[PDB]
């Protein structure tokens, strides 16, 4: 149940604000999505992630 | 039924209101609170259904 | 005359035919109960009148006859040590999806896999000095 | 072939089932779904679509299926001027006037 | 109001109450 | 239900004979024995770790095809 | 069955929407 | 005529309170043989109100169950009994279904009916196969303003004398005491005469009623006493967004608390969306309001009433097989295993359709 | 009736079991069959309340384990104090303090509050959906109310003439 | 003293559950790095807790499905749980 | 009573905070919610009747304005 | 005013004429 489960609620709105974010118009979102991961763990050590 | 929750939110389950208000303050109260031990006006409870005499 | 019209009857009171194969409650619930539930006092009350049925409300028949266990729930905790042996994630997965349901947010489930690798590792560590003293 | 009674339904319908105490304190959460096969069932999408071009197509296609359709559906597909299939009533004109050239005789 | 249910409540091994 | 079972089930005809025929229907201690033993398809027969490739193989298969086709 | 029509007709004139189960009370109510 | 068939007696005062007859209307279904349903109205209120919810085609209820707008004790035309003991008046329910000859049925009510069909199902599971509560819950609603209020009418509605006054005076009364336009017009449809014009009444008895009322203890219709116990079977529950009687904040943990078998919100318990409105506590009289509660009703008793615990839906009857406990079975030499639990028909105890049926099942072997 | 065609094409690479083209859908299928079926207890209480001695048993027996196997485990705690203390000072604000302090950061309720309407609403399709065809039910019958008066335009002409 | 009754909307351990944590770890930290020797004290209980579970296994739990139900614990529950019905109907009866 | 008042005071301790004087900061329920309750769903949609009210079921005032 | 009343129940929009020619209905 894609809107009980808590898990499944955070992850599919959470990956939803972010691609709506290539409405900003910074380059193909298909291109530099993969380094938003790469990225999200130099910042997420703040985090523990 | 048998599965209320978490422990911690256990607390929680337990008041009921009569009015519409939210948020709603979750403790149940146990007891009347009787911080004074005054002598009662009130006639006693004893004196119910002892018949004539 | 109704009320007694009805307990007499027959076809009021009686069991359907294959009521013997079916699978019976052989309790009325004493035997493992509810302590810390909010409903904990009306459980008590079905298994009270589950009783007084059994004996039409006169309670020294059950005080005269045996009292027995609720044995449905015998060799109960190895059947499920086998079934998580049988499929552990599948069993972990349905014993915990209630629970499951409100997640915590990504600190908190991050905190849960560092602390608890970060100890697995120091664990290792120890069993690897036990080895040098050892030797 | 047997019907059986117009007037009764199903016996799944007829069927129930009355609890007792002590009662089973699971919950289902999900209905089983052991095998994926749901033959013979129109899905749930075709619900609420307006009118359209697939109407017309398998108004054809059963009317085809019998004598009196096969007749309609050559007539229509060819003796009638309307630049569309998707026939709107929205006035009686060519009813009403089909009706007084008919009548006078 | 509520009343008691068991018909064997004044019941003693030496007669009834 | 796979072939391996049923290779197994062609060997123990002669078993399967024993006890489903013989020892199960009888009563007392060798019919407690025939019905716990008795010879036949698996309840709860399915492997999970075999359920647990096939489910990891497809997810990790739907990951290979989106970073793969760029 | 007759009683039926008798108010159905006067039902109909009004252009109001009327059920069985509004007869049927009304012919009660008449009988009744 | 046919469709609407309501017996006809008179209030009996009874000195025993097992010697007490239930009345009410009685609604055929379009099909031959129907499960039965069991109706309560909300406290002193009409059976006839909810006539036309039950009969209409658009909602077509009695396409699925044959229905019984039944009156409790001290109500309408039943008979008159001081106490109002839940389990008492459960059990006089229990005597109807005997003498109509019913073997199980559904139970349904509005308001302090919902709490009397909820009884029912908590005293005599084993006859019950649903509960359909609308507008209500198994919780003390003696401090509520609703009830408040209704228990204020019922107390003013006891200084007429039917016998001094007039016909004018007690319109005037009705007007200027009870300000709520439902409650008022309701208790001015409980006011008949009786025969060769003796003297004016109210249908209900508005001795006995008043004073469970007004003592506000625990034997009191507002209230639920935790001896009333669990109910085991299914529950469904439907209430307005905005209802005076039951609150949405926490007036729906008392039927986790009571029924065992309800699931929580969105499941067993809904809301009807609607507006703040003193009078949505009626919901047959606005069609947003019944149409909701229509299909949801119709949704239960179709798929979800008189089915086992642990199935879903009416769908799994057949083909969903339950967990067996072991040694559970008289038979020594059984192989324990799942089952799918036995289901019987509605009024198997009073009809011969399983002798009738094994005979025609030898004919084919 | 004429004969139909035999058959249509049969693409030599798709499968039920292996489908050519990916979606979430055939991944929670081998999902579920992995962790099975919904695990249903025939039972009146549930397996941990009713074994509450027997499983502080075992559960003390594998920390006993744990702590006899163990025998360094004072040099764990010290070695875990440190990341203690630092990682909680650290992340008090973002998992508890915001709720009373400077900032609430609602980001995660909204996402609740989204679920709980989307939850109603599934919970009301049947309603929802067949309020939004007796519209359409309405407009079909209305324009099926032609052919209604056509069919007596023969008892008409019989009638006047 | 009076009952201490919260005025809050939620209960304190679930608003303070991290908080809370932190404090209840770091008693533990603290207990555990003040015993040096902790492992001597687990050894040390592994008698007393095999003895006195397996002794006492019987008469808390095995009752339950075994041979002798021994229902003199629930049989004061039992009469309990009606004199709070009898209680709660005081004025009823009296009445 | 006469001493009531006097004797409330000294065996129990009250609030002093004036939390919820100023209008605006009143919490909905958003910042400490139950996750596990049985009304869990019950709780959000009273949540969300709140924050509608407050905006007239216009929340765009919401998002614009401080929480 | 049983006419009334029973119309009433059933929420349907009643006018004085329609009332008037029922009970000539029931009276006639
Ligand atoms: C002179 C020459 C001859 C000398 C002979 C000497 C021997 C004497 C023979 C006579 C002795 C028996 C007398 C008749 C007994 C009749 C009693 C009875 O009616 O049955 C009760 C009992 C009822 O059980 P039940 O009702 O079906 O279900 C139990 C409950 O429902 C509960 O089920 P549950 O699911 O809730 O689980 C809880 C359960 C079990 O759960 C547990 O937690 C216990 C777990 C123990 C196993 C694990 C141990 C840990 C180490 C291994 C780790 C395993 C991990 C596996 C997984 C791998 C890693 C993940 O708890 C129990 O303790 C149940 C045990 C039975 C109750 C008895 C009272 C026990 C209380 C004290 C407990 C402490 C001792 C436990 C001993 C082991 C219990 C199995 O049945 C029996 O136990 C039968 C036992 C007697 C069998 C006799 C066999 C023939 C004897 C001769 C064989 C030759 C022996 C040679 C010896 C040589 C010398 C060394
Ligand atoms: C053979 C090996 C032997 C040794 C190992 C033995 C291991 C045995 C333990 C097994 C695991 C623990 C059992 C958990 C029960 C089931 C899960 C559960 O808790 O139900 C959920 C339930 C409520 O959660 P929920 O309903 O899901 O609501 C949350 C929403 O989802 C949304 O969340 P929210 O926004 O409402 O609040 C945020 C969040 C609050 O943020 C948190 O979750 C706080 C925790 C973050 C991570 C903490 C570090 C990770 C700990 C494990 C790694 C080991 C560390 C190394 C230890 C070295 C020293 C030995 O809340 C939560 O998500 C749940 C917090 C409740 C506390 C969690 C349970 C205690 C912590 C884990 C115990 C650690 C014991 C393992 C080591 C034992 C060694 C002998 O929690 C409760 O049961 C209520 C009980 C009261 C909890 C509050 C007060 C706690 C006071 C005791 C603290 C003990 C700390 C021990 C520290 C260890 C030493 C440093
Ligand atoms: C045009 C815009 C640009 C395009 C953007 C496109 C973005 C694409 C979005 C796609 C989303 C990812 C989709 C797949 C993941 C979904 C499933 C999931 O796991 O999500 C988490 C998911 C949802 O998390 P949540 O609890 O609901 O919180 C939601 C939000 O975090 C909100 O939580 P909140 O409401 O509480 O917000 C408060 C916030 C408060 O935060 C703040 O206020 C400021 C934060 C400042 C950070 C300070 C950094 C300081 C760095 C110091 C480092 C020093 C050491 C460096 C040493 C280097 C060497 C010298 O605090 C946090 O929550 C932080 C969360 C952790 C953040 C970690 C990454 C941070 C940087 C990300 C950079 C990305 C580019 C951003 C560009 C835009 C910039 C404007 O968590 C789960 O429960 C699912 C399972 C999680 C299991 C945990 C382990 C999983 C590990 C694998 C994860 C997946 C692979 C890695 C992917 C990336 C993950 C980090
Ligand atoms: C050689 C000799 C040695 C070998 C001898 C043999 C000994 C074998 C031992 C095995 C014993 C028999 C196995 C039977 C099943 C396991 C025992 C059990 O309790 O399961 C029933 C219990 C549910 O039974 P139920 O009553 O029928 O469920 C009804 C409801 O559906 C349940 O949900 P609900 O919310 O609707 O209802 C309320 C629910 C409330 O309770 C909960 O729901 C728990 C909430 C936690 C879930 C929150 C999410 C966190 C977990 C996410 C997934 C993590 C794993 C996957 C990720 C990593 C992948 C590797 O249940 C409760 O009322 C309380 C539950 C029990 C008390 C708290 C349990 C704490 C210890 C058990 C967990 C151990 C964690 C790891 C620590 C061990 C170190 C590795 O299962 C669980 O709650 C989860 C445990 C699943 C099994 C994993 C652990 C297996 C070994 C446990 C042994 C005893 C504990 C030892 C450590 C103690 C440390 C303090
Ligand atoms: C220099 C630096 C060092 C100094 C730093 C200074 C700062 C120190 C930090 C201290 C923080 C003080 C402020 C909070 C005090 C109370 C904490 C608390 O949880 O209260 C909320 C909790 C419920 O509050 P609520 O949310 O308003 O709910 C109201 C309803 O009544 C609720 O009733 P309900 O049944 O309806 O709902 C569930 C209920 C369920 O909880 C209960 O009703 C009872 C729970 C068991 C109570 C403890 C049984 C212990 C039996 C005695 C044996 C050990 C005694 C220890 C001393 C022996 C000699 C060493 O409670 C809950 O809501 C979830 C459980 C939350 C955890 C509470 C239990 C944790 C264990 C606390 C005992 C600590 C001593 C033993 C620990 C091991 C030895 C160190 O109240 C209690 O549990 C009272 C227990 C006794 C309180 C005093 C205990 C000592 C101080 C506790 C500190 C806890 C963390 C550190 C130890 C943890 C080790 C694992
Ligand atoms: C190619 O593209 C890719 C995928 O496809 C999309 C992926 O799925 C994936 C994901 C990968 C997976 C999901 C697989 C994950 C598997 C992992 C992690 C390890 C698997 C390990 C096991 C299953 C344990 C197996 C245990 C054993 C082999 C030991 C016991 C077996 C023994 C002793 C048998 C002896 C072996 C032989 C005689 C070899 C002969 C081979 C045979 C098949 C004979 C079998 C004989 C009989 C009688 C059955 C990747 C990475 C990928 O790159």
């Amino acid at each position: 149940n894609p809107n009980t489960e808590e898990n499944t609620i955070d992850s599919d709105y959470l990956a939803a604000s972010g691609t709506v974010e290539a409405e900003k118009e910074i380059t193909s979102i298909d291109d530099y999505l993969g380094l938003v991961f790469a990225i999200a763990y130099v910042f997420g050590v703040f985090f523990y992630v | 039924t048998l599965q209320w929750g978490s422990l911690a939110e256990r607390p929680m389950v337990d008041r009921v209101m009569s009015t519409s208000t939210w948020p709603v303050p979750y403790y149940q109260r146990l007891f009347k609170a009787y911080p004074i031990r005054e002598k009662k006006d009130k006639m006693s409870l004893l004196l119910s259904d002892i018949d004539i005499d | 005359s109704l009320h007694e019209k009805m307990q007499t009857d027959y076809l009021w009171v009686k069991d359907h035919s294959q009521a013997d194969s079916w699978a019976k409650a052989r309790t009325h619930g004493y035997n493992y109960i509810a302590h810390t539930v909010p409903n904990k006092k009306e459980r008590y009350e079905m298994i009270w009148r589950s009783m007084g049925k059994s004996t039409d409300w006169e309670l020294e028949k059950f005080r005269l006859g045996k009292k027995f266990p609720d044995r449905g729930n015998k060799r109960r905790w190895f059947k499920n040590l086998f079934r998580l042996i049988k499929n552990p994630m599948g069993y972990i997965f349905w014993k915990t999806y209630k629970a499951r349901l409100a997640k915590p947010s990504l600190i908190v489930t991050s905190m849960f896999i560092g602390f608890t690798l970060g100890f697995i590792k120091l664990k290792a560590q120890s069993i690897a000095y036990s080895k040098k003293q050892y030797a | 072939l047997q019907w059986g009674s117009l007037a009764e339904r199903p016996m799944v319908d007829r069927v129930m089932s009355t609890s007792t105490w002590p009662v089973p304190y699971y919950q289902r959460l999900f209905k089983a779904y052991p095998i994926r096969e749901k033959k013979d069932k129109m899905s749930l999408l075709l619900s609420d679509i307006d009118i359209d071009d697939t109407n017309w197509y398998q108004a054809k296609d059963f009317l085809r299926g019998s004598f009196r359709g096969r007749q309609i559906v050559d007539y229509v597909e060819n003796n009638i001027a309307s630049n569309t299939y998707i026939l709107i009533q929205q006035d009686v004109a060519n009813m009403a006037k089909a009706y007084v050239h008919d009548i006078c005789g | 109001g509520y009343k008691i249910r068991n018909k064997s409540i004044f019941w003693t091994r030496a007669g009834w109450k | 239900m796979n072939p391996i079972q049923k290779a197994w089930l062609k060997i123990l005809e002669p078993v399967s004979y024993v006890i489903n025929e013989k020892m199960a229907k009888r009563t007392g201690i060798i019919g407690k024995l025939g019905r716990f033993f008795a010879i036949g398809p698996r309840e709860y027969g399915v492997h999970p770790i075999n359920r647990m490739f096939i489910f990891m193989n497809r997810k990790y298969m739907a990951f290979q095809a989106v970073a793969l086709h760029r | 069955a007759p009683q039926n029509l008798e108010v159905e007709n006067i039902l109909k004139r009004y252009h109001i929407n009327y059920t069985q189960a509004l007869i049927d009370e009304l012919v009660d109510w008449k009988t009744g | 005529s046919r469709i609407i068939n309501h017996l006809r007696g008179d209030p009996v005062y009874q000195d025993n309170t097992k010697d007490v007859s239930l009345r009410g209307t009685f609604l055929r279904g379009k099909y031959d043989d129907l499960p039965t349903m069991i109706f309560f109205t909300e406290a002193c209120d009409l059976t006839a109100n909810w006539i036309p919810f039950f009969t209409n085609p658009q909602y077509d209820i009695l396409a699925h169950r044959n229905v019984w707008l039944l009156n409790p004790r001290n109500f309408g035309n039943s008979d008159r009994h001081p106490s109002f003991d839940l389990q008492e008046m459960s059990d006089d329910v229990m005597r109807f279904m005997y003498s109509q000859k019913i073997s199980m049925a559904t139970l349904g009510g509005h308001g302090i009916g919902g709490k009397i069909a909820l009884a029912v199902g908590c005293y005599h599971a084993e006859r019950v196969t649903g509960v359909f509560s609308i507008d209500s819950s198994p919780m003390d609603q003696r401090y509520h303003e609703a009830f408040k209020e209704f228990k204020g009418y019922v107390n003013a509605l006891t200084e007429i004398n039917f016998k001094t006054w007039s016909d004018k005076d007690v319109k005037v009364f009705l007007k200027e005491n009870i300000k709520d336009p439902k409650w008022r017009s309701i208790f001015t449809n409980n006011i008949s005469k009786n025969a060769k014009t003796q003297s004016d009444s109210f249908n209900f008895e508005i001795n006995y009623l008043n004073h469970n009322l007004n003592f506000n203890k625990a034997d009191s219709l507002g209230n639920w006493a935790v001896k009333n116990g669990i109910y085991t079977g299914r529950a469904h529950f439907i209430f307005p967004e905005y209802s005076r009687w039951v609150h949405l904040a926490t007036n729906t943990l008392p039927m986790h608390k009571v029924c065992a078998r309800v699931k929580g919100f969105g499941h067993d318990i809904f809301y009807v969306q609607g507006d703040e409105n003193p009078l949505n506590h009626w919901v047959y009289d606005f069609e947003n309001y019944a149409n909701v509660v229509a299909s949801k009703l119709n949704k239960f008793l179709h798929s979800y009433d008189g089915v086992h615990a642990l199935l879903k839906d009416r769908t799994e009857i057949g083909n969903f097989m339950i967990p067996d406990r072991i040694k559970s079975r008289n038979d020594s030499k059984h192989i324990y295993g799942d089952y799918s639990p036995a289901h019987l028909h509605h009024n198997w105890r009073f009809n011969h359709i399983y002798e009738k049926h094994d005979e025609l099942d030898k004919k084919l072997n | 009736m004429k004969k139909p065609m035999a058959k249509a094409y049969e693409h030599p690479y798709n499968s039920e079991h292996h489908p050519l083209n990916f979606s979430a859908v055939k991944i929670a299928e081998t999902f579920h069959d992995f962790i099975g079926p919904e695990q249903v207890s025939p039972h009146y209480e549930s397996f941990a309340m009713s074994r509450k001695f027997l499983l502080t048993f075992w559960g003390g027996f594998f920390v006993l384990n744990f702590g006899m196997a163990t025998v360094d485990l004072n040099w764990i705690m010290k070695s875990t104090y440190i990341p203690w203390i630092f990682w909680f000072q650290l992340m008090y604000f973002y998992v508890e303090g915001k709720n009373s302090m400077f900032m609430p950061l609602l980001q995660r309720f909204y996402r609740r509050a989204a679920a709980n309407e989307i939850f109603t609403m599934e919970a009301f399709y049947h309603e929802n959906i067949e309020n939004k065809l007796r519209n359409l039910m309405r407009i079909t019958k209305g324009q099926l109310e032609y052919w209604d008066i056509h069919t007596s335009y023969g008892e008409i002409r019989a009638d006047s003439i």
